[PDB]
C-alpha cells in the first residue's frame, strides 16, 4: 500500500474560474421563483392545523407570518453573530 | 438552568418564574414521563406499594 | 500387529448397508470415505454457495426454477434459534415441540427490591416432547375429555411422568451466565442425588417387539410397515399377548412396576455415575486437559461455561440418557457436540424426569406448563401450528378472508342462481336433504353387507368400502353439492380430535 | 503505570461492547 | 351526558378508526378533510341526521387502503381547506415578496 | 423458616414493642392498645426523617387495611405487627424530649435490620414472596423505609444536605454546560458584550 | 395491459452485441494475420 | 422553522388457561354438533431423528389405531433439482448422522448442528 | 481485460430525477447477476454457461456509489495550499518574533 | 374458525340485556339455580322483563337499564365455561322475536312439519341471494324476514325475473356452532357469511 | 470472512436503492445489523446540526 502526499500546486484549476456567465449563454444573447411559490403552497396545504384554537379561519396567514418572521430573524441573527467576532 | 443563570445574572430560585417555567415546560413535560416509569418500576415497589 | 486381521478385512467387509431413495444400497465404508476423503465438496458444503441446476431434458440449458432459500439457509445470520415457515419445520423431521418454559434461579427475582435486581438466572429451562408420540400415547387415552379434569387427575401426572422416555422428553438448559464449571457440576450432582434418594421402585415399560434396523438397511425403519400392516391392530395385539399385553386404556405399554427401578442396583449405579460427573467434566487440575476446553462451550481458559451455550438432556426409553450440547450466538457459527450417552440407566432418566416434572420439580411453572401443554399434541394439534389448523387451541391460523359487513344498499344485493352454500341448519330443506342423504347412506350400508385370518377380514372391508363408495357416489350425484358439503361437515364433526 | 495483570475472559466481551466507539 | 355537563365551546372530539368507520358505514359522516403532514388525521364533519347533529370530529388512522372504498362507496366527500381563493392569496403574497 | 419467616417478622415487631401528660404520649398509648386488641382479636412533614416516618405510617396503614381488614395465621400476625410499626413511627414523629424516643429509635433500627435480613433472605431460603402482593408488599416497604431511616437518622442528613447535593450536581453540570458552550457552540467573548469602547 | 394484445441462439449463447460490428473487419484481419 | 419543518418537508399460565378454554369449547361444540347431526410454545427442536425415535418407542406400544399425527407422518419436477453434488452429500451427512445415532444407541463434534427453530404464531390456511 | 490494465473514457452523464424510479440500473444488475456457474446433471461437471460469459467487447459493469460525507469540503477549504502557505508565513514570523524577545536578554 | 374470526363476523348483530348500574345482569333466578341471562334480540321483550322486575322488586327496576351489547362480547360470554370463572349456573339463553318465530313456523309449514315448534333464534336466508362486495361475494344471513323480503324483491326486480328463491330458516345457535367447529370446505363456506342486523333495510 | 479473497477485513459499501439486497444477505447467511435509527429525526438531528 502506497503513502500519499499533499498536493500543493495547482490543486483545483477549475475552482478559481467564473464559467457561469459563459455556460448559461449570457453575454451572447433557466428561471427561478418556483421555490417561493412551492414553499407558500406547502405552507397553505399543510398549515399544521391550530386545533387548539379549534382550527381558526385565518390560519394560513398565521403560518405565512411565522415563516416570514423566522426567515428575517434567522438572517439578522446570522449577520449579528457574524459581526460579533 | 446554567444558560439562564449566565444570561440573566440570577439563579432560578423557586421564587423566580423562570424556575417554574423550567419545572413545567422542562421537567414535567419532557423528563417526568421517564422519571415516572423508572419510579413506578423501582421505588414504588421498593416502598412496598402497587 | 495392531489388529491386522481385525482392523483390516474392511470391518466385517462393511456388510452394513444403507438405502438411498430408489433402493440403492451403499456401504458404510463408501459413505465414510465420502464424508472424510472427499473434502472438496465439503468446501462447498461449509460455504452455503448457490449453484442452481440445469434442465437435463432441455436443448438449451435453462437453469431449473428452484426457490432454495429454506429456513435453515436464510436463518444462518440469526442468533440463538433458526426460523422456518411451519411447513419446513414439518419437513426435516423436527418433531420435538416445546411444551414448557422455565428458569433455574440462583436468587429469585422479587417484584419488590429494585424491580428484581437480585434476579440472578443460572439457566433457562425448556422442555420438548415428540408430538406424534405424544398424540399416540396421551391422545388415545386422554383425548376428547375435559382438559381441566384430565390435568386435575393425579393419574395423568403419574402417566406423563412414567411415559416420559416414551415421549422422548428433551430438556434444554441454556446458560444465562458465565457459570463456573465446578459450581454447576456440584449443583447438578446434589440436586440429582436428592431426587435419586426419593426415586422409589416405580414403573417402566417392557419391550413387545425386538430388533428393527438390521445391518443391511440402517437407513430404514420398521414403524411404517408395522403401522401399515394388512391387519395392524390384530397383529400388534398378538405380539403384545406373547410378551407384555397392555393392561391400561388405549395407550399400549405393558408397564412393569416396582422392581424395574431396582434400589441397590441402577439407583446406586446412577449415584456413582453422578460421582463420575466432577471427574469427567473437571478432571485433575489442568484447565487445558479438561475435556470441555478449546470448544466454544467454555471460555479460552476452560474454567467457566460461556453464556448462551445449551445442554440438551434427552430421555430415551430403556433408561437411555443422551446429553448433547450446543454453543450460543450466531446459528451459522454454532457447533453442536455430543457429550455423553448412557444406556440402561433407568434411574437416571426417571430421576431427571422427576426433577423436571415431579411433585416437587426444579420449576413448578415448567412442570405445570408442560403437563398442561401436552394435551394439545394429545388432541392432535401440535404445540405450534405447523399444520396451519384454524381450530387450534392456541395460535390458530386465520382464513385470510375479510369479514363481511352488511351494507345499507340495494344494488349490492343480487338474487343470482344456485350459487350459495346452505347456511341455515335445522330448516325444512336441510332436514329433508339430511333425510335423502340418510337413505343414501342406508343403501350404502345395505350394499356393503352383501360383499361376500384378519387379512381376509380387511380384504372384505376393502370390498365393502368399494361398494359403499359406489352407492354413496351415485346417491351424491342424485343429490346436490350442498349435500356434498353436508356429508363433509358430518364427517368432520364426528371424529375424535385425537384422530382415532 | 501499574503492574496488576488481571486475567478475565469477559474483557473480550467488553472490547466487543466498545463497538459503540 | 349532554344534559349534565355545562357547554364549553366546541373542541374537536378525538375518535378512532373503528368509530369513524362505524359512523361512515351507518351514513352519519358528511365530509372528510385529510390533514397532517403524514396525512393520517381526518376532520370528519357529520350530517344533521346523525345522532348528535353536525360535529367536527378528529380521527387518527393506520395506513389502510380501504378508506376510499368506504367513504365514496357510501356518501362521503373528501375535501381540502386550500381553495383557489387561498391559492390566489398565496400568489399575491409571493408577488409582494 | 419457610412460612415462619413471618414469625421472624413477628419477632421483629415484638422488638419494636420493646421501645407523659401531653396528648402525643396518649395517642401512642392508644395506638398500642389498638395493637393489643387487634392482635388478640384477629387470631412534622418538614424534615426528611419525618418523610420516612409519614411514609411508614401510610404504607403500613394500607398494609393492615389490605391484610387484616380483608401456619396460615402468621399471614395475619405479621400484618398485625404493622400497626406496631405505625405506632413506633408515630412515636418518632415528634422526635418532646429526644431521650424518650432514643431507645424507641434504637429498637426501630435494630428490628428494621432484622426484617431486612429475614425478608431479604426469604426468597433465597425457599419461601416465595411474589404470590400475595397486597399482603407481602408493605412489610418489605416498611423494612426499606426503616433501613433508610437508620441511614437518614444516624447521619443528621436533613433537607439541607439534600439541597446542598442538588446544588452541587446542578453546579457541576452548569460548569460542564458553560465549558461545552465556550468550546463548541459560541465563545463567550463573542457572545457577550465587550465593554470599554 | 397494452396494445396489440394477441400474438441455437439467444438461449444458449445469449444475445448479440449491438454497439459492436464496426470492428468486425479489424477482428477478422487480426485473426487472419497473427503477426499483428 | 422547526414548527414549520414537517409542513415544509413535502406468565404463560394465563395463555394456558385461555388455550384450555378454547380446547374444551372446541371439544364440546364437536360433541354437541355430533349429537345434533346424528410468545411461548412456538419452538421445535430435533435432538434425534423422528423416525428413529418413533421406531425406538414403538417397541413398547401396541396401537389399536393410528392417531392423527402418526397418520400424517405415515402419509408423508424435483428429481434433477436435488442433484447438486452438494445435495447428494448433505443426504449422506444425514445418513452418517443416522448411523452415529444408531451406534450410540447400540466430547464428539457432531457432523451437523442440532436443529432448534421457531414457527410463526399467525399464519393462513392452505 | 483486468480493469487496472484498461484504458477508459470517462464520460459525464446527467441522470434524470427518476433514474432510480425507472429502474434501468436495477434491471441491468438483475440481468447481470442472474446467471453463472450452473450445475449440469445431464453430463456432470459445473458449467459456466455461454450466457454467463462475455463477448468480444463486453465487460462486467462495476457499479460504485459515492458518499458525500467523504467530501470534507470545509477541511479541504481551510487546508487549501494558499492558506497553508499563509500559515507557514505567519508561523515563520511568529517564531522569529518570539525568538526576538527571548534572545534580547543581554 | 378462530374465535377472533367468529367475533369479527358476529359484530354487526346487536343484542339487548338488562343490567344493574355497575354492569351486572338481571338474572331471573326462578327456582333452584337456573339463572337465565335472556339476551333479548328485541328491545320490547327487554322492556317487558323490566316491567316484570318492576312489578316484583321495584327497587331493582329503577337501578337496571337496557344494555346494548354487540354479539362478539356475547359470544365471549357464552364460550367460557362458567365453572372456571367461578360463577356457574347462569344459563345465558337467547330470546327470539315472537313475530319472526311465527314467520319461521310459516316457512316450516311450506314443506310440512310440526309447524308449532322451533329451536333457537331464527335466521333467514334465500337460496341464491348474494352480496357483491369489492371482489368477493358474501352470502347474507338475514336475521329478519322483512329485510330478506326487501332484499329478495329488490334484487329480482333489479336483475329482471319462477323468481321465488326457496327461503330457508335455521337456528342462530347452530349457525354459530358450525362457524366455530367448521374446518374443511365448511370453513370456506362460512368465510363468506354476512350478518344482516334485524333493522338494516328499514324505511330509508 | 477468512475465506474471502484478501483475508478478513472491513470494507465500506454505499448502497443503491436495491430492494433485493436484504433478501440476498438473509438468504446467504449474513448477520444484518442495523442500528438504533431514532424516529424523531427533527429532534435527533438538531443539536448535531447546530454543532
Ligand atoms: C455446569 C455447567 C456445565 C453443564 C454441562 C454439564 C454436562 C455433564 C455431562 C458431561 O460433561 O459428561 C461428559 C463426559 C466426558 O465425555 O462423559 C464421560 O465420558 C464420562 C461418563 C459419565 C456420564 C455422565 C452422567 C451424567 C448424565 C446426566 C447429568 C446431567 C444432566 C442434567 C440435569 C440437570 C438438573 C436436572
Amino acid at each position: 500500500q502506497s503513502e500519499h502526499n499533499v498536493k500543493i500546486f495547482h490543486n483545483s484549476w477549475w475552482t478559481h474560474l467564473n464559467i457561469k456567465n459563459l455556460v448559461n449563454n449570457q453575454d451572447m444573447v433557466f428561471n427561478s421563483e418556483f421555490i417561493n411559490s412551492a414553499i407558500i403552497k406547502s405552507i397553505n396545504n399543510k398549515t399544521l392545523v391550530e386545533n387548539y384554537v379549534y382550527s381558526p379561519s385565518s390560519e394560513k396567514e398565521t403560518m405565512q407570518l411565522l415563516l416570514m418572521s423566522s426567515s428575517i430573524l434567522l438572517h439578522l441573527c446570522a449577520i449579528i453573530s457574524l459581526v460579533s467576532i | 438552568l446554567a444558560l439562564l443563570t449566565w444570561m440573566s445574572g440570577r439563579l432560578p430560585t423557586p421564587a423566580t418564574p423562570e424556575f417554574w417555567m423550567l419545572a413545567y415546560f422542562g421537567f414535567y413535560r419532557k423528563v417526568w414521563p421517564d422519571a415516572a416509569a423508572w419510579l413506578q418500576g423501582y421505588v414504588v415497589p421498593l416502598m412496598g406499594f402497587a | 500387529e495392531a489388529l491386522l486381521a481385525l482392523v483390516a478385512q474392511r470391518v466385517a467387509a462393511e456388510r452394513m448397508f444403507f438405502t438411498l431413495e430408489d433402493g440403492s444400497k451403499v456401504s458404510l465404508w463408501d459413505l465414510q470415505q465420502y464424508v472424510d476423503n472427499n473434502p472438496e465438496l465439503a468446501a462447498l458444503a461449509a460455504s452455503v454457495r448457490r449453484i442452481a441446476v440445469a434442465d437435463p431434458e432441455d436443448p438449451a440449458g435453462r437453469p431449473l426454477p428452484g426457490g432454495g432459500a429454506s429456513g435453515l439457509d436464510r436463518s444462518r445470520g440469526l442468533t440463538g434459534a433458526a426460523h422456518m415457515s411451519g411447513q419446513e419445520a414439518e419437513e426435516l423431521e423436527l418433531d420435538w415441540g416445546q411444551v414448557g418454559r422455565g428458569a433455574l434461579w440462583r436468587r429469585r427475582p422479587t417484584r419488590w427490591l429494585l424491580g428484581g435486581l437480585d434476579g440472578v438466572k443460572d439457566w433457562e429451562l425448556e422442555a420438548y416432547a415428540h408430538e406424534p408420540l405424544a398424540n399416540q400415547l396421551l391422545g388415545a387415552k386422554y383425548g376428547g375429555r375435559d382438559p381441566r379434569a384430565v390435568v386435575a387427575d393425579p393419574a395423568y401426572a403419574a402417566d406423563v411422568l412414567r411415559a416420559g422416555p416414551l415421549l422422548g422428553m428433551t430438556f434444554v438448559l441454556r446458560a444465562a451466565r458465565d457459570l463456573p464449571l465446578q459450581e454447576v457440576a456440584s449443583s447438578w450432582r446434589g440436586l440429582l442425588g436428592n431426587y435419586l434418594q426419593r426415586q422409589a421402585p416405580l414403573s417402566l415399560p417392557k419391550a413387545v417387539r425386538p430388533a428393527h434396523l438390521d445391518p443391511t438397511d440402517l437407513n430404514g425403519v420398521a414403524w411404517p410397515a408395522l403401522l401399515s400392516r394388512p391387519a395392524a391392530a390384530a397383529h400388534a395385539a398378538a405380539e403384545a399377548e406373547a410378551a407384555g399385553a397392555v393392561p391400561d386404556d388405549e395407550m399400549g405399554v405393558a408397564w412393569r412396576v416396582q422392581s424395574g427401578k431396582e434400589a441397590a442396583a441402577s439407583v446406586a449405579a446412577a449415584q456413582q455415575l453422578l460421582q463420575s460427573l466432577p471427574d469427567a467434566l473437571c478432571p485433575g487440575p489442568s484447565p487445558a486437559a479438561w475435556p470441555l476446553t478449546g470448544t466454544k462451550l467454555v471460555d479460552e481458559g476452560g474454567r467457566n461455561w460461556r453464556r448462551g451455550g445449551s445442554v440438551w438432556v434427552t430421555l430415551q426409553p430403556e433408561g437411555g440418557v443422551l446429553v448433547q450440547a450446543q454453543t450460543g450466538g450466531v446459528v451459522g457459527e454454532q457447533e453442536s457436540y455430543l457429550l455423553t450417552h448412557v444406556q440402561g440407566q433407568e434411574a437416571l432418566a426417571g430421576a431427571v424426569m422427576s426433577a423436571f416434572m415431579g411433585p416437587q420439580p426444579l420449576d413448578p411453572e415448567l412442570a405445570a406448563a408442560a403437563r398442561s401443554v401436552l394435551l394439545v399434541p394429545a388432541n392432535g394439534f401440535t404445540a405450534a401450528n405447523k399444520e396451519r389448523d384454524p381450530n387450534h387451541p392456541l395460535y390458530p391460523s386465520f382464513t385470510g378472508v375479510r369479514p363481511g359487513r352488511a351494507p345499507r344498499d340495494v344494488a349490492a344485493y343480487t338474487l343470482a342462481g344456485g350459487r350459495t352454500p346452505l347456511l341455515a341448519a335445522g330448516g325444512p330443506g336441510e332436514a329433508k336433504l339430511a333425510s335423502e342423504l340418510r337413505t343414501v347412506m342406508e343403501a350404502a350400508l345395505a350394499a356393503a353387507a352383501r360383499a361376500e385370518e384378519a387379512e381376509a377380514a380387511e380384504a372384505r372391508r376393502a370390498r365393502g368400502r368399494a361398494a359403499a363408495a359406489a352407492v354413496m357416489a351415485e346417491g351424491l350425484r342424485r343429490l346436490g353439492p350442498d349435500a356434498v358439503a353436508m356429508l363433509e361437515r358430518t364427517a368432520a364433526e364426528a371424529e375424535a380430535p385425537q384422530g382415532g | 503505570e501499574v503492574l496488576l495483570g488481571q486475567q478475565e475472559a469477559a474483557k473480550n466481551v467488553a472490547k466487543q461492547l466498545d463497538e459503540g466507539v | 351526558s349532554v344534559k349534565t355537563a355545562w357547554r364549553t365551546q366546541e373542541v374537536l372530539r378525538e375518535l378512532s378508526y373503528t368509530q369513524l368507520w362505524a359512523l361512515v358505514g351507518e351514513g352519519h359522516v358528511a365530509r372528510v378533510r385529510f390533514y397532517g403532514p403524514e396525512k393520517n388525521k381526518v376532520m370528519a364533519t357529520t350530517r344533521a341526521s346523525a345522532p348528535g347533529g353536525e360535529r367536527l370530529c378528529k380521527v387518527v388512522l393506520p395506513p389502510d387502503p380501504e378508506l376510499l372504498d368506504h367513504l365514496v362507496s357510501n356518501g362521503v366527500v373528501v375535501d381540502t381547506g386550500v381553495t383557489e381563493d387561498d391559492r390566489l392569496r398565496a400568489s399575491l403574497l409571493v408577488q409582494m415578496l | 423458616p419457610w412460612s415462619s419467616v413471618l414469625l421472624g417478622c413477628v419477632a421483629a415487631t415484638y422488638l419494636r414493642a420493646a421501645g407523659l401528660l401531653c396528648w402525643r404520649h396518649q395517642r401512642l398509648a392508644l395506638t398500642a392498645a389498638a395493637y393489643g386488641m387487634v392482635a388478640v382479636l384477629t387470631q412534622s412533614v418538614s424534615t426528611v426523617a419525618g418523610l420516612l416516618l409519614t411514609t411508614t405510617i401510610v404504607v403500613s396503614l394500607y398494609g393492615l387495611f389490605a391484610a387484616v381488614f380483608a401456619a396460615a395465621g402468621l399471614r395475619r400476625l405479621a400484618a398485625g405487627g404493622l400497626l406496631l410499626t405505625a405506632a413506633a413511627s408515630h412515636g418518632l414523629f415528634d422526635f418532646p424530649n429526644p431521650t424518650i424516643y432514643s431507645l424507641l429509635n434504637l429498637g426501630f433500627v435494630a428490628a428494621a435490620v432484622l426484617q431486612s435480613y429475614f425478608l431479604y433472605i426469604a426468597p433465597a431460603w425457599g419461601v416465595n414472596v411474589n404470590w400475595d402482593t397486597a399482603l407481602w408488599g408493605p412489610m418489605y416497604g416498611t423494612a426499606f423505609l426503616g433501613l433508610v431511616y437508620g441511614l437518614v437518622a444516624l447521619t443528621k442528613f436533613d433537607w439541607s444536605s439534600v439541597v446542598d447535593a442538588v446544588l452541587r450536581v446542578a453546579c457541576w453540570f452548569a460548569e460542564l454546560t458553560m465549558w461545552f458552550w465556550d468550546t463548541f457552540v459560541w465563545k463567550f467573548s463573542w457572545s457577550e458584550k465587550t465593554r470599554r469602547a | 395491459y397494452g396494445e396489440g394484445g394477441l400474438r441455437a441462439l439467444e438461449a444458449v449463447v445469449g444475445k448479440a452485441p449491438a454497439t459492436t460490428g464496426r470492428y468486425r473487419r479489424d477482428l477478422e484481419l487480426l485473426l487472419a494475420h497473427p503477426e499483428l | 422553522l422547526a414548527l414549520l419543518t414537517p409542513t415544509l418537508l413535502t406468565n404463560d399460565l394465563i395463555s394456558i388457561k385461555y388455550c384450555f378454554n378454547n380446547l374444551y369449547n372446541y371439544i364440546s361444540n364437536k360433541t354437541a354438533l355430533s349429537t345434533k347431526n346424528l410468545l411461548p410454545y412456538l419452538k421445535a427442536i430435533s435432538p434425534l431423528y423422528s423416525k428413529f425415535m418413533i421406531d425406538h418407542s414403538l417397541k413398547f406400544i401396541t396401537p389399536k389405531t393410528t392417531l392423527k399425527l402418526l397418520q400424517h407422518k405415515l402419509n408423508k419436477n424435483s428429481r434433477p433439482l436435488n442433484h447438486y453434488n452438494q445435495a447428494l452429500k448433505l443426504i449422506n451427512g444425514y445418513e452418517q448422522y443416522k448411523n452415529n445415532l444408531q451406534i450410540n444407541c447400540n466430547i464428539t463434534k457432531l457432523k451437523l448442528n442440532l436443529t432448534k427453530t421457531t414457527v410463526p404464531f399467525k399464519t393462513l390456511i392452505k | 481485460m483486468p480493469e487496472w490494465d484498461m484504458e477508459k473514457y470517462r464520460f459525464y452523464v446527467d441522470l434524470p430525477g427518476d433514474f432510480w424510479e425507472s429502474g434501468v440500473l436495477q434491471r441491468h444488475l438483475a440481468a447481470q447477476r442472474a446467471e453463472g456457474a450452473v450445475w449440469d446433471p445431464a453430463s456432470g461437471q459445473y458449467i459456466l454457461p455461454y450466457r454467463a460469459q462475455k463477448k468480444v467487447f463486453q465487460v462486467s459493469t462495476e457499479v460504485q456509489l459515492l458518499d458525500p460525507q467523504e467530501s470534507w469540503d470545509f477541511l479541504g477549504w481551510l487546508l487549501a495550499p494558499g492558506r497553508l502557505e499563509f500559515y507557514e508565513k505567519a508561523a515563520c514570523v511568529a517564531i522569529a518574533l518570539r525568538v526576538l524577545g527571548i534572545v534580547i536578554a543581554i | 374458525m378462530a374465535k377472533d374470526e367468529v367475533k369479527a363476523r358476529l359484530a354487526p348483530v346487536p343484542v339487548y340485556t338488562v343490567a344493574n348500574p355497575k354492569n351486572e345482569f338481571v338474572l331471573v333466578a326462578g327456582e333452584n339455580n337456573t339463572q337465565l341471562g335472556f339476551f333479548f334480540f328485541r328491545k320490547e321483550d327487554a322492556e317487558a322483563l323490566i316491567e316484570k322486575i318492576r312489578e316484583e322488586n321495584p327497587r331493582l327496576a329503577r337501578d337496571s337499564k337496557i344494555l346494548r351489547v354487540p354479539m362478539d362480547n356475547v359470544y365471549e360470554v357464552f364460550t367460557t365455561p362458567r365453572e372456571q370463572t367461578g360463577l356457574q349456573g347462569i344459563h345465558f339463553r337467547f330470546m327470539p322475536d315472537m313475530k319472526q318465530v311465527a314467520h319461521a313456523l310459516q316457512l316450516y309449514k311450506d314443506a310440512g312439519v310440526p309447524t308449532r315448534q322451533f329451536i333457537g333464534v331464527p335466521v333467514f336466508q334465500a337460496e341464491g341471494l348474494t352480496v357483491t362486495t369489492r371482489d368477493m361475494q358474501y352470502v347474507p344471513l338475514f336475521l329478519c324476514k322483512e329485510d330478506l323480503d326487501i332484499a329478495v324483491q329488490s334484487a329480482y326486480v333489479q336483475r329482471n325475473a319462477a323468481p321465488l328463491p326457496k327461503v330457508e330458516v335455521g337456528s342462530f345457535e347452530e349457525v354459530v356452532m358450525r362457524m366455530t367447529a367448521s374446518a374443511g370446505n365448511e370453513l370456506a363456506a362460512w368465510s363468506q357469511v354476512m350478518f344482516v342486523a334485524p333493522e338494516l333495510l328499514r324505511d330509508s
